[PDB]
């Protein structure tokens, strides 16, 4: 339920 | 940019053995709750392979004598029985942000008995010497430890300067390495000499064995 | 059924440009980052790069920044690695690897292509030389014996190396090749068959070596001196 999307993680 | 060093940069080890490799990164790899922390194994000419990943984590089809551990800063892969087959260089890698880094690699080895080659000498081909060339090729095939001399002779007058040594990988069944040098002539070089000697040195060997011929295409 | 097929590699001249292509293939492609990492023979692992499909989102490492230029064609479902201005230290094995925009089961690496060899040399193309390495080289029989083949001055790497179209492969020793001071490479393929064999079975081994178009299939048989 994380996501990487920018080069780094994120919660989403 | 977090970058990482392993410790030890190699090691040998017998089947059956606990083997620990350490992976330290310059900045945590931490974030929330996961440790982006990969290892990777790579095999001679092959693409590295996932073994395990968020410090603890089995990637799919990986044995279970592998396992990892690890937070922040330090971390650990275990190869918990080392397996023949376990021969090539482990690699940590981080996953936390871009730059992605991986550590310098460790060779993994495997130890086994001493084993002593088994030498052949190749004298040139027939359709080599039309083009002009001769190359003399001895093989020391499956030994072990890595370490082999070998010099050759060309009517007992040690050569120097005109051969190469290729060294296999570890055989992945009986963990011994083989070993191949090319001395290469002219024709005409090749045609002012008889004999033409492989003298091979080797821990197995109780003293050094020696493969040769005398020239010609008899 | 996921795999990564690298292409576009292969001999350049320095001061060149090369484009090298990550054919993807068996899932969503824009739902994995496509990372670039290369290997100097005989080294460790190096990421260039990566690029988010997607919306064509890049990270570079600092050292590859305006030489190298990481792309995608969504509808071809390759990504790119642009490498200009190439020099000799270049010359590496060209990895590409998938790595999930979620987290989840294997998401890092989980696969990857084969490699290409780039090689950054202003030498051409040169075909090998395949000799024969027969076996007994003074005296006969025994209990084992060797035989292969000597793959001689071709460039640039690599070269394949089969025995038989495949059917012998044990005891089968293929040499990692090594550079001549003429700049030009050399391998050996060796074999350990049993002695009694040699008077009944043919030995062939298969040489390609794609770059100068060159296949060679040369018989390996007994010699008396």
């Amino acid at each position: 339920q994380l996501i990487n999307t920018n080069g780094s993680w994120h919660i989403n | 940019d977090i970058q990482m060093t392993q410790s030890p940069s190699s090691l040998s080890a017998s089947v059956g053995d606990r083997v620990t490799i350490t992976c330290r990164a310059s900045e945590s790899v931490d974030n929330y709750g996961i440790s982006f922390m990969n290892w990777f194994q790579q095999k001679p000419g092959k693409a590295p392979k996932l073994l395990i990943y968020s410090a603890s984590n089995h990637a799919s089809g990986v044995p279970s004598r592998f396992s990892g551990s690890g937070s922040g800063t330090d971390f650990t892969l275990t190869i918990s029985s080392l397996q023949p087959e376990d021969f090539a260089t482990y690699y940590c890698h981080q996953s936390k942000e871009a730059p992605y880094a991986f550590g310098q690699g460790t060779k993994v080895e495997i130890k086994r008995t001493v084993a002593a080659p088994s030498v052949f000498i190749f004298p040139p081909s027939d359709e080599q010497l039309k083009s002009g060339t001769a190359s003399v090729v001895c093989l020391l095939n499956n030994f072990y430890p890595r370490e082999a001399k070998v010099q050759w002779k060309v009517d007992n007058a040690l050569q120097s300067g005109n051969s190469q040594e290729s060294v296999t990988e570890q055989d992945s069944k009986d963990s011994t390495y083989s070993l191949s040098s090319t001395l290469t002539l002219s024709k005409a070089d090749y045609e002012k000499h008889k004999v033409y000697a492989c003298e091979v040195t080797h821990q197995g060997l109780s003293s050094p064995v020696t493969k040769s011929f005398n020239r010609g295409e008899c | 059924e996921v795999q990564l097929v690298e292409s576009g590699g292969g001999l350049v001249q320095p001061g060149g440009s090369l484009r090298l292509s990550c054919a993807a293939s068996g899932y969503t492609f824009t739902n994995y980052w496509i990372n670039w990492v290369r290997q100097a023979p005989g080294k460790g692992l190096e990421w260039v790069g990566d690029i988010y499909p997607s919306d064509s989102f890049t990270n570079y490492n600092q050292n590859f920044k305006d030489r190298f230029t990481i792309s995608r064609d969504k509808s071809k479902n390759t990504a790119y690695l642009q490498m200009n201005s190439l020099r000799a230290e270049d010359t590496a094995v060209y990895y590409c690897a998938r790595s999930s925009i979620y987290y989840g089961k294997d998401y890092v690496l989980d696969y990857w292509g084969q490699g290409t060899l780039v090689t950054v040399s202003s030498a051409s193309t040169k075909g090998p030389s395949v000799f024969p390495l027969a076996p007994s080289s003074k005296s006969t029989s025994g209990g084992t014996a060797a035989l292969g083949c000597l793959v001689k001055d071709y460039f640039p790497e690599p070269v394949t190396v089969s025995w038989n179209s495949g059917a012998l492969t044990s005891g089968v020793h293929t040499f990692p090749a090594v550079l001549q001071s003429s700049g030009l490479y050399s391998l050996s393929s060796v074999v350990t068959v049993p002695s009694s064999s040699l008077g009944t079975q043919t030995y062939i081994c298969n040489v390609n070596h794609k770059p100068s178009n060159t296949k060679v299939d040369k018989k390996v048989e007994p010699k008396s001196c």
